[PDB]
């Protein structure tokens, strides 16, 4: 046969070329399987082995149990697990000054097993794999696509064993050793490895980025991966504000492993993807507001998709803050009440004030008894909604606008026995009560003004949706200007 | 647009190199007088002592068609 002839002549590049072209006779398979047992004397043999295994795993018409058990001397359970369990490919760089063949971004194919850990490569030390098995509490079969020295692959193999989804392993490479109790150990030649990985258009994770396997698992399989979105009015305070938000995230027990650089590396994000700058906003300009809201939409959708790495949108928590209450209202209206998030309030510390991680749809629910707000209602067809929850009192200008714009009705809402200005605290109940008052007194056409913090307005927008025909007025300095965007326009429909 | 690196027939195996295409003739034609023809043009005619015949590749043609075009013709 051709395979016996080529193997006799040690034509491993031609054998690998035949395997990659998937043009393989069944009668050849046995010989191919025997190649898996040859000594890894040069890179041709190892690459041929790797491609043979990948062909057996991708075109399972060549995967044969009789050859797996008889030719590879595998027990029945391990062979069947190789047949059934899916494989993962992870990337790891190696730099050898003496040999350029060993300086490369190599791949490791990993199949989880139950009670055996082995490899088909002869140059790999068994105890190095047993360390990974002990650290991850998972037995595994592993094969490599290049000959190399060292154990810098331990982090990549642990990542392949821990990660539930294989998408994040396509853009991220790993280097470093692993201890028995799950400690990541530093490795040499970080700069050349980073150069190699970025040359291959991938991001590299070094032992200085993550401390242990638990931190790695937080990034690989997150239950609530935290992303950041902060709207600011001061551009030169962008990065600083981001750092503050990072610190604000670290104060949460659920996100103690969070690091901005680790998020940017793992999910291929830049700083600009997490904030929005409005130098001078005109709330009477429809086109400028349209552009700002479309930018907000694009950035939030990118943060929730992350280039397809994230499958479940509810498994991502958007830590969101703003700098303008009027703009925060539309931000909340667009964001909706289905995405898990955390609304913060900036008082020089970015304090968490509203938490919608577990159950996002619980703002739309109303209250039968008002406990934190006081309402002065007069239900008529044109309702004038006034919200007083800040230091400045907008009630006078609110009533002046009420009779100035020929608004008959009146609905004033303010805090209960807190003397106007509100203190830091849990603000979900306040927003829920305001939404209750607004929805229970909804009319055909209504106008709304407010002097309130950004978080309250953002959560109120998330609660309202785009179902209410409300006209918003922005208060710059002693005067109100109509925002030319109604809160019920089709452009504000929440896609999340 | 084919990324296939190799193909096989009953007589030879085509392998795609960097700047060449290699015909690996079956060992059964060794030390025998053969005539290897690409289409109707002669690429070899003599005693085959080396099973490898290299030809230039220009346009990354489908290796299946090229294998359909190459033929080995022993004499005797």
């Amino acid at each position: 046969g051709h395979i016996k002839q080529l193997l006799k002549n040690k034509r491993f590049e031609v054998i690998k070329a035949l395997v990659e072209s998937k043009k393989i006779k069944q009668e050849w398979l046995e010989d191919l399987y025997s190649i898996l047992l040859k000594q890894d004397t040069d890179v041709e043999i190892t690459q041929a082995k790797y491609e043979i295994i990948k062909l057996l795993l991708t075109e399972k018409k060549y995967l044969n149990f009789e050859l797996l058990t008889k030719t590879l001397n595998l027990d029945q359970q391990t062979a069947i697990e190789i047949m059934r369990n899916p494989f993962k490919e992870v990337y790891f760089p190696t730099y050898n000054i003496e040999n350029p063949e060993e300086s490369r971004l190599n791949k490791a194919l990993i199949i989880p097993l139950s009670n055996q850990t082995f490899t088909l490569n002869t140059f790999v030390n068994s105890q190095d794999l047993e360390t990974i098995k002990e650290a991850t509490n998972k037995n595994f079969f592993v094969i490599f696509d290049n000959i190399f020295s060292g154990k810098s692959y331990q982090l990549a193999v642990a990542a392949g064993l821990i990660a539930k989804e294989k998408e994040i392993l396509d853009n991220v490479a790993f280097t470093g050793e692993v201890s028995s109790n799950g400690f990541i150990i530093p490795v040499n030649h970080l700069e050349e490895k980073k150069e190699i990985t970025e040359k291959a258009k991938k991001v590299l994770i070094t032992p200085e980025d993550i401390e242990n396997l638990e931190e790695l698992s937080f990034w690989l399989n997150p239950e609530h991966l935290p992303v950041i979105f902060i709207h600011i009015n001061k551009p030169e305070l962008a990065l600083q504000s981001l750092k503050q938000m990072e610190d604000a995230i670290k104060k949460d027990e659920r996100f103690k492993y969070f690091k901005l650089e680790n998020l940017k590396k793992f999910y291929r994000l830049e700083d600009q993807d997490m904030y929005l700058i409005t130098p001078s906003v005109d709330f009477s300009n429809r086109e400028e507001l349209i552009k700002i809201l479309n930018e907000f939409r694009e950035k939030v959708s990118k943060l929730l998709t992350l280039e397809g790495v994230i499958k479940d949108h509810n498994k991502v928590v958007l830590n969101i803050s703003a700098g303008i209450s009027t703009l925060a209202l539309y931000f909340g209206v667009i964001l909706g009440n289905r995405q898990a998030s955390i609304i913060y309030h900036y008082q020089k510390e970015y304090h968490k004030v509203i938490d919608l991680t577990d159950n996002p749809r619980k703002i739309k629910e109303k209250k039968s008894e008002f406990e934190k707000i006081s309402v002065n209602k007069n239900i008529q067809d044109p309702l004038m909604i006034i919200i007083y929850l800040a230091s400045h009192n907008p009630i006078e200008k609110g009533l002046e606008l009420k009779e100035k714009l020929r608004a008959k009705g009146e609905l004033i809402i303010q805090s209960k026995e807190h003397q106007g200005n509100l203190e830091i605290g849990d603000w979900s109940d306040i927003v829920s009560e305001i939404y209750t008052a607004i929805d229970d007194n909804k009319q055909k056409e209504n106008y709304m003004v407010f002097s309130a913090p950004v978080a309250i307005m953002l959560a109120l927008g998330m609660a309202l949706g785009y179902f209410l025909p409300i006209k918003v007025f922005h208060y710059n300095r002693d005067e109100y200007i109509e925002v030319p965007i109604k809160l019920n326009e089709e452009i504000l429909r929440s896609p999340f | 647009s084919t990324s296939q690196k190799a193909t096989y027939t009953d007589d030879f195996v085509l392998y795609r190199g960097d700047d060449f295409i290699e015909i690996i003739i079956d060992e059964k034609y060794l030390n025998k007088k053969v005539k290897i023809l690409l289409d109707n043009d002669t690429i070899f005619n003599g005693i085959l002592k080396d099973t490898s015949i290299f030809i230039p590749v220009k346009e990354q043609i489908d290796l299946e068609e090229l294998a359909k075009h190459i033929s080995i013709l022993p004499e005797g």
